[PDB]
RNA sequence: AUUAGGGUUCGAUUCCGGAGAGGGAGCCUGAGAAAUAGCUACCACUUCUACGGAGGGCAGCAGGCGCGCAAAUUGCCCAAUGUCAAAACAAAACGAUGAGGCAGCGAAAAGAAAUAGAGUUGUUUGUCAUUUCAAUGGGGGAUAUUUAAACCCAUCCAAUAUCGAGUAACAAUUGGAGGACAAGUCUGGUGCCAGCACCCGCGGUAAUUCCAGCUCCAAAAGCGUAUAUUAA
């Protein structure tokens, strides 16, 4: 069947341990609703015929 | 801008009654402190209530609830005044008296009453309570 | 037990959770309007479907029902009384194309901000959280205060905040001390 | 009501028929009661005919109704 | 086609009594055979004891095992098998011990490819199972 | 509760009506009881005893054990509301009240609302590193207010004289990022295993779904899951 009580966990384990960086804390409350509405309507702008891609990442493989 | 000024309190009356019942008058009282650091207390209350109605004695005048405004300033609560001392003794309750100064002493704890009922009920004639 | 005072609600989440047209043109209501959260919304919207209800059982009736020509003229003294709708617009058809942003144009985060007394909507929010206006003489501390346009002329800085007839706040009080002590 | 049964001794039972409104359906639908009445031997009743009856006392175990005319 | 007649309404009474109990929904809503099936007696949770632990072969296309075990409930000791929610988890859970179980998600219907399995384990020793799993809290003994 | 309308569903639970006081059944008194913090008997349980005998009925309040997925303190007081009473209050002279009121615990649920507001310089706007500026609350207290007394709220930081926010560390979480359904050509391993996945599906060595970081998304002092129910 090629599985079996005993595998359990498996890649639990096999995933190595990476601990998580450091960061400073953001705005809360209105802050975050006003912080964020500036990145949305004014930090840039809308052209036409062209979709605003919300989370881009770098090119890889 | 601001200046420094003396503490002053304006004191007004709303709904005056009389009546012979009780042998008092009472209305509600509202008053006006616009630069006072805290809140007035009621005996300062009761000399210029005492003075505003030509009362002889402040003692005879009964201030209660008095509910402050909200933002400050201000401060409301009812209040009575007797025709005499005497039928303000005759006629006030023992926690109002109490906070004049006059108020009978504290009955013991209830418990101990509600449980001496029930050893006495227990017993004959007598025999209960020595 | 035995307790009989009433705990209404006044919101109601959205139907669809994630409509992108709905979530940016609340975002856009947000940061114009300085709300902290989405609820504040759909108070508001809550707010103007009740008075679109009632109305619309109204207009059905004829003009001469009593029930209209009381309830009607009712809902048309509490839309103007409270600038939510024009004075000549007399008819009650008027109330049925009321809209989101003039609910929100009559609180006064946003009366506070459009007087000249706040720069900002963001701005008149913390300035009416820290008492500092006072309507009527009255002080507010909600910035949610719906406004009448008979009081919009006594809006001003409340007479204890320091910004006017008031003691000085608390950096001018606090770095007082610190001196008075230093010495 | 009208006479339903003249079989017992100086009573008889009636029967009131009406309709009955059901709301969801917005339709009536045919019901009936039946009554123990006192019958005086002023009457004579048949089966089929018409009665008014009043209320009384309880009567019997289940006569609370007498008549008071035969049409 | 239907009856439309203004003194009709017995005849459409009961049409919509004879017809409700077609519904499966309204049928099994309204009779107790769908309550005194179910393990957990008309309610949302239920507490029991581990027996032994099962791997079961997932259905096709997916092939896998999935860790499930045999729990006997404290309120009616009937025979079920249950599920548990992550990866790494039965190693956690042990023969004879408290373990509050829920429903899979589809109201006494299996769920995933898990062929005979309706429940799911929840807590484990009055912990829930997730803290356990999430290196949160540790269970005693 | 939900609902365009018609409807569907819940109602042990605060007001009204009924019933019961472990299960049954009888009865005295009384205007009124088939009364149960009244009596009598039997069945189940039960407690004290000097063994002769005598006691018990929390589906009242407060509180235990079991049952369970599942639910507060052996707290204060008659100050309000009422009940009874031989009875206004007062004066040697102050009635009872676990009814009730007021607190403790209490993320069932509901309303208002924190976690910051502005700048000068450099890097049409806009981000970032600076320089600062004023303000209020959480909180600490009081001449004191409230309150039967308290606690809570409201007032104030001297009126001659009343403390405090810069990482304003007084540091916001819960689920997700293939589709439904807002959000990634980033990962890295496993290699149809470990797993996820309400449904469709992901995983067989360059994983769209697995197990993490960042970012982003959604809601926000709230957010998942299970089971019912209403709409759909
Ligand atoms: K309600
Ligand atoms: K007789
Ligand atoms: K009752
Ligand atoms: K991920
Ligand atoms: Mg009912
Ligand atoms: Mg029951
Ligand atoms: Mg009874
Ligand atoms: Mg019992
Ligand atoms: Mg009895
Ligand atoms: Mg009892
Ligand atoms: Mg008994
Ligand atoms: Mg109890
Ligand atoms: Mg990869
Ligand atoms: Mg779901
Ligand atoms: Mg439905
Ligand atoms: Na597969
Ligand atoms: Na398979």
């Amino acid at each position: 069947i090629h599985g079996s009580l005993a595998r359990a966990g498996k890649v639990k384990n096999q995933t190595p341990k990476v601990a998580k960086q450091e960061k400073p804390k953001q705005p809360r409350g209105r802050a975050l609703k006003r912080l964020k509405y500036t990145r949305r309507f004014l930090s840039k702008t809308v052209k036409p015929g062209e979709k605003v891609h919300m989370n881009k990442q770098p090119p890889g493989k | 801008v601001f200046q420094k000024k003396k503490a002053e309190v304006c004191i007004r009356t709303s709904q005056f009654k009389v009546n012979k019942l009780l042998n008092r008058k009472q209305f509600i009282v509202e008053v006006n402190h616009p630069h006072w650091c805290g809140t007035v207390p009621t005996q300062l209350i009761r000399k210029k209530l005492a003075t505003l109605y030509k009362v002889p004695d402040a003692s005879q005048v009964s201030l209660f609830g008095f509910k402050t405004k909200f933002g400050g300033g201000k401060t409301t609560g009812f209040g009575l005044i007797y025709d005499d001392l005497a039928s303000l003794k005759r006629f006030e309750p023992n926690y109002r008296k109490t906070r004049m100064g006059f108020g009978k002493a504290r009955l013991p704890a209830r418990k101990s009453v509600k449980e001496r009922r029930n050893r006495n009920k227990k017993l004959r004639g007598k025999a209960k309570g020595k | 037990m035995r307790n009989y005072n009433n705990f209404n609600r006044v919101w109601k989440a959205p139907r669809r959770p994630f409509e992108k047209e709905r979530l940016d043109r609340e975002m856009k209501l947000c940061g114009q309007y300085g709300l902290r959260c989405k609820r504040e919304i759909w108070r508001v919207n809550m707010t103007l479907s009740k008075m679109r209800r009632t109305a619309r059982l109204l207009l059905t009736l004829p003009e001469n029902h009593p029930r209209r020509l009381l309830e009607g003229s009712a809902i048309m003294r509490r839309c103007h009384e409270y600038g939510f709708l024009d004075e000549e617009k007399d008819k009650l058809d008027y109330v049925l194309s009321l809209t989101v942003p003039d609910i929100l144009e009559r609180r006064l985060q946003t009366i506070v901000f459009k007087a000249g007394l706040a720069k900002s909507v963001h701005h008149a929010r913390v300035l009416i959280q820290q008492r500092h206006i006072a309507v009527a003489k009255q002080i507010v501390t909600i910035p949610s205060f719906i406004v009448r346009v008979s009081s919009e002329r006594h809006i001003a800085f409340a007479d204890a905040s320091p910004f006017g007839n008031g003691r000085t706040g608390r950096v001018k009080r606090v770095r007082a001390k610190a001196a008075k002590r230093h010495a | 009501g009208v006479v339903h049964s003249t079989k017992m001794h100086r009573t008889i039972i009636i029967r009131r028929n009406y309709l009955h409104f059901i709301k969801k359906y917005q339709r009536y639908q045919k019901r009936h009661k039946s009554l123990a009445v006192h019958c005086s031997p002023a009457f004579d009743p048949k089966q089929g005919d018409e009665v008014v009856i009043g209320q009384c006392r309880p009567l019997s175990k289940t006569i609370r109704y007498n008549v008071l005319e035969v049409v | 086609t239907k009856t439309n007649g203004q003194n009709a309404a017995r005849k459409l009474v009961r049409l919509r009594c004879r017809n409700r109990w077609a519904d499966k929904g309204w049928k099994r809503a309204h009779t107790f055979s769908a309550r005194k099936a179910n393990p957990f007696g008309g309610s949302s949770h239920a507490k029991g004891i581990v027996l032994e632990k099962i791997g079961v072969g997932a259905k096709q296309p997916n092939s896998a095992i999935r860790k499930c075990v045999r729990v006997q409930l404290i309120k009616n000791d009937k025979k079920i098998i249950a599920f548990v929610p992550n990866d790494g988890c039965l190693h956690f859970i042990e023969e004879n011990d408290e373990v509050l179980v829920s429903g899979f998600g589809r109201s006494g219907h299996a769920v995933g490819d898990i062929p005979g399995v309706r429940f799911k384990i929840v807590k484990v020793s009055n912990v829930g199972l997730y803290a356990l799993y999430r290196q949160k809290k540790e269970k005693p003994r």
